[PDB]
């Protein structure tokens, strides 16, 4: 399966031009695979503030998730390391509201971004209800409660 | 910039195709001789080697297809895996042996297994095709559709005079009674200068007399409900949907309540008391009207719905309710 | 601020620039076909095409809308977030949707809400018969002018152009210049030309109108101009009345008083709190604390004026 | 003492000219150089401040983080742009920013001042409370011996009647030796004849509801609930029935006729008033409340309902 | 083996001693005084240096403290945590400014704090006595209680007959009343023969003139409807349910339906009628009782509750209530 | 299982061994006071002293109470589970309290209930005048016996010792000897003199009540014996009557035909499955099912029989 | 407090003699103590199929968490470590079930067990709602869906 993902990525990158140096595909936890691309137009993959990064998470889970069971997690150079390092910082300054008050809440970060701050607020925080609750605003916000 | 975005979009539709393939050509594997059929509703596979398919005129066909590799079990699971895994979905022999789900074109199927079915090697699919053809109104008027009625010309005035002046109309009838064959023909009398917004899980609505309009479509994590919210920050003259089906019927009763005329929908039904019941028990699911007499319910609509059009077996009007 | 304001005002002044100059104009719609429908205030659409405009292109439309979102700490795109409610620089709504809820990859729809921002005394509205339809005219006029100077809960209702919000803005006149005034916006509209001592609030983001609903009764209030009732904020609102402040006025999307009342108690049906309220109390609440209701047709005449 | 007066020379250097008024209820900053002062008599008397660098944007801001920090919250042009707080002493705050206020140079300061006057009921019959009815000097004889005896009282009218006021000086002819709990949003009761009493307050997480229930607990002789407003009087309602004497409380409405009405429509906003039709309700609280008194805006007494 | 058992017994005791010091210790720091009082119903701390006793008699009597240590803030806040802690809950000046616990022998007590209070220098506590001494009927007999009823000797035999004969009965009135002081003074006439399960959260009931009976209790995880659950398996004649107070009132209403007679209960009422409502709405709060008319609820507890007496103000029966 | 069984045998010996070989009794109690109380048939209790008795020592009733409680794989302490319904070795219930649910340190509970083992013939309850009181007597006779034939839904409701499993075990006389027969009991007292075509279920552990209703559905019955209704398992039991199979006998507690209605639909509604079903709807849902109702007095005769 | 609550244990085991050799506290875990007492009449404080074991666990819980706030773990020899290595076969089993199903049960272990036995599934499955849920039969058990 491993093997087919990249033979269709290479594929795609020189049916329409970047230069795509690495593509590698990998086990990266129980039932996630690490899509990892660079090269010199790693950018223009990113795009203007990650939106063609947000596509391609969306576009690459379409397609490996319904296809060959796994999620997905997505690197462009050092694009993700950077919003996890970002993410990080708020996210340690809800973890200890929720431990001097018990009640906290972080706007939910774009893309997968979110999932990644669900599955990391769920693990300070069993026994806690993590969930993302919209409001009258329609803004999206991850709750502790 | 503009060129790397549009670099991008084929990127974007090689991922988009990538991700439809195996169901695209797990589909034409065992049904792609009958999707290619003209004049079909239904395609129908009910566990023994026999396809049916309903045409247009209300004949079901046979077709034999014990010959064939691609209607083994394996195969057929591996069909229904692919349908539910494409609305994200599962299917199985368990605690999921019933699936509805879509087509890549989006036709709707729905897929029952073993413990639900008579035993381990009976699958049943059924595919819905999509209401096609357009036809214009005078069809309707030619081919009989008002003949049953004992009031024919005044009928027929009333649905064009009360469409243009935009009172809330309703066409129902069950399925393959022509809905929303009937629902288009009839959009021919909205005054041009309208703006349409239409809502639909997938494209049959056509535009043939109007020009400022605007699809909405929803799916996924985009409901009905979603779309019919947007639409009212939008500005339209008219709103025609689809199809009520759930919930969403006590969003388009508060859109009859907020001041707007001129909506058209379509809903299964026998008559028109049976409509305002379905109504009522279609908006009882939603939050809004968890604690609301069903009684209530029946009433609002009835003082909100101006014609109520239902469409017989044989695809006659048989009832021309007005208010 | 004006890092992210930059982008969007020109991007907006490329792509709709020529036609948010329009007078007399009330919405800009687009629906992706190179086409951009002005609707006039006498009610005619007036399609321009565009097709030879440079500046009307999938990716020049698709940049509109990322900067229209962020203005406002939103997103916008193809994937989990294809509607989008924002506005332009001034502060006029902007309603974008995007694929796969528009019909294809290339198909944007943008419709944009023009503000009538010139304020009329009420005298003109007596003048041109905004309450000459009424069979109960006198007595409307008189309710209007008296029981807002003395503090009553006033509804005024109708549909999208239709002029609540300046009829409001009218009736203020009648709010004694003494009373503490404190409205509740989505974007800057109402104005105070008779009033020195009032607070403004927005509601936005982390904020909603909820919130603004529930701090007004904390900043000691004579009156609370909320400007429009539109879901579970109907609830905080009723809330709101039952704290009796001296009075209140706001908007609502109705066909009548009756569906006013009905419409009112749906709204409050949605919220948590009320899912165990009977709608009749729901209903009845509303019925006991409203005191007139306005309702204005589609030709900015009242047409039935709503009397406790 | 210490982490207690950073924030009193923040208040004293701001508003002390406006806290050290006579007879006052609330003083209010609009963020535009004009300090309003509410008064007693129901008068705003505005107070121009741009004259002086203590109404800088920095300074506000010093003032608005103070209180913040004092009740362990935070405010921001962010997330948190809407405080509620206390003063030193425990007056109760407002505090809202940009982006809830109009712009960049607005803040809004609202400051409620605690009453400590009480009138004698004395007053209230010099001053024409009961001249507008028939039974003039009955009504006076029942108010006085139905308070005393432990009658449930209800006091009615509209914003600006002078409920409260009145409510306050019936309690005259409450017997010294009752324990009285009083239920309040602010503080607006004062006790001069009673000296075993407890106060509680409700607001943000404890409800109006909550007081009551621990109410029921603290043996008390006398409940005063300030004002009733809506579903917490279907737990009115029950207190009624729980076998105490004499709870007054005031409302909102304009006869005897329509404060039975509103009672009943108010406790069937109560979850736990679901199955019960308004015909009970309203036969309820009519069985059990003994006076009404309803009083105009002119602040004189144009209703007195006997049960 | 009875000696390592007698031997584990003493290890138990000794345990829950330690549990029970710190906060047997910082009350009798504070209400030591007060607790050892002869003739007291309930002592009330206001937050200003002065301690209110209640008298049974009815007399509220003042106590300054202001020279003592223990009442400090720090001392009353420690005080307070005891009592939090002691029922597994906590108080703080936040999100939990409201307690209800109890102390060591079982006396209730209600703490409140800032921001409840009115200052962070005042705390409110409540501490309510249980009713301890035992009268004879004679004794009401005596004093006067039935001296309102203008049917007196009448309403004395019917009461001393239909307890004979296991009549529902309910005692109600106010808080000190003395509604428990009567229920068991009227104990006397239920025959001798006959087994009571008392059901209560502290004892307070005797049994003077019974040798076949069992005392249940309630608190922490075990509630009054596990006590009535248990009570029924345990082949009881009568069942003296101490008080009703929420949900219980429910419980208790099925033990009516499910065929037995001779039930003794109090609660808090100011008339039959009032007791008949109040029943009614403690029972709502049930699980059973969520999907059932209110007014249901009422007529069921009238078929079945043969006498009401409601206790006034001053001890006497103001209100006999024969069905 | 004899491992288990032995300690337990000997240890209820040693306590209540000369008074369960008393003759006509129907309860033994302990009320942790050196006292073991006997209730006879003639409704006396009787007290026999036990202090003399090193038997009953506070240790010896602990090991006894823990043997009772391990018997039936429960578990018994002064901490989470101070309340124990169990069995004896031979099947008599017992009820066991400890404190901190009793009033002391050194108090025990102990309640056991005797049943009454012996079956009587229809014949013996007719002969009796168990049908003596009432006022449609022949009417009654022969809706037990020819109702019973045909397949009716009957309970027999009353008070503890009335005597309701007793006169159950005489009426299925009038189930035709070829019906399968399956009942569901907490402990075997229903026997099978006229049927030989029948299969015993018996709920505990992690098998409820409700699991062996469900069963039964697919067990093929002709005739369903539920020996009492409890609680929420009233629910499954009018699941089992809606898919009409012949008939039905059950056991309740109640004190007349309308508090039996009242009741099934009170045990019923605390069943999560019905937690939005109007209580109107589960009464009547069993008025429809419900053929008749036999209410037995205190003196064990019929006071009063519902016919639907 | 760890010197107050052992001084105590020591107090105690002298009053009333046992031969008890060893009276350790220690802090184990955030906001646990572990106690640990050892000795030749170890087993006589275990009691019959561990009742004394588990009333001692309750009750120093009740003394030590309402005085000190701290939770606790109680070891008598190997006593509590032999119960969660028996606890451990059936409790691999139940998640086995619970990965090969969705949906899994067993029934509430003896004390403090059914605690140790709740944590230990709630971290596997996160996220999934462990509670423990009560029979008809009013039998305890842990169940997980």
């Amino acid at each position: 399966k491993l093997h087919e993902i990249k033979q269709e990525l290479k594929d795609l990158f020189s049916h329409l031009p970047y230069k795509i140096n690495k593509v590698e595909v990998s086990l990266y936890e129980p039932g996630v695979l690490l899509i990892d691309i660079d090269g010199e137009d790693s950018a223009l993959l990113i795009g203007e503030k990650g939106y063609r990064y947000k596509a391609l998470s969306y576009l690459l889970f379409n397609w490996i998730h319904p296809t060959y069971g796994y999620s997905i997690r997505l690197e462009i150079s050092t694009f993700l390391q950077n919003q996890e390092k970002v993410m990080d910082t708020q996210l340690q300054s809800v973890i200890m509201t929720v431990h001097e008050v018990g009640k906290g809440q972080m706007k939910a970060p774009d893309g997968v971004l979110t999932y990644i701050a669900l599955k990391k607020l769920r693990k300070a925080f069993p026994n806690k209800y993590v969930s993302i609750k919209t409001n009258l605003n329609d803004e999206k916000y991850i709750v502790i409660n | 910039l503009s060129a790397e975005d549009k670099k991008f979009l084929e990127v974007e539709r090689a991922l988009k195709e990538a991700a439809l393939n195996p169901l695209r050509h797990a589909t034409e594997e065992l049904f792609g001789d009958f999707l290619k059929m003209e004049n079909i509703t239904e395609i129908c596979y009910n566990g023994n080697k026999v396809v049916w398919v309903l045409k247009n005129n209300g004949e079901w066909q046979p077709f034999d297809v014990r010959d064939r590799k691609a209607f083994s079990l394996s195969r057929l699971m591996h069909f229904a895996r692919c349908c539910a895994s494409f609305k994200k979905k599962t299917i199985d022999n368990y605690e999921n042996p019933i699936l509805s789900s879509n087509l890549a074109n989006g036709e709707r199927v729905q897929i029952v297994l073993s413990p639900v079915t008579v035993n381990d090697e009976t699958i049943s699919i059924s595919i819905r095709i999509p209401s096609k053809t357009t036809y214009p109104h005078s069809f309707f008027e030619e081919q009989g559709f008002y003949n049953l009625l004992d009031n024919k010309e005044q009928a027929i005035s009333a649905i064009k005079d009360g469409i243009a002046i935009g009172k809330n109309v309703i066409v129902c009838g069950g399925t393959g009674s022509g809905k929303t064959t009937y629902i288009k023909s009839i959009m021919e009398f909205i005054p041009k200068e309208e703006r349409i917004i239409s809502i639909e899980d997938t494209e049959e609505i056509v535009f043939k007399h109007h020009k400022n309009y605007t699809q909405l479509f929803f799916g996924g994590n985009i409901t009905s409900a979603d779309c019919l919210k947007s639409c009212l920050r939008m500005r339209p003259d008219r709103i025609i949907l689809g199809e009520l089906r759930s919930s969403e019927a006590y969003d388009f009763y508060n859109v009859l309540c907020s001041g707007h005329k001129g909506t058209l929908t379509t809903l299964h039904a026998g008559s028109s008391e049976e409509a305002f019941i379905r109504l009522a028990n279609m908006s009882s699911s939603n939050s809004a009207a968890r604690n609301i007499k069903f009684e209530s319910l029946i009433e609002g609509f009835k003082d909100l719905i101006d014609m109520i059009v239902h469409i017989n077996h044989h695809k006659q009007c048989d009832e021309f309710y007005i208010k």
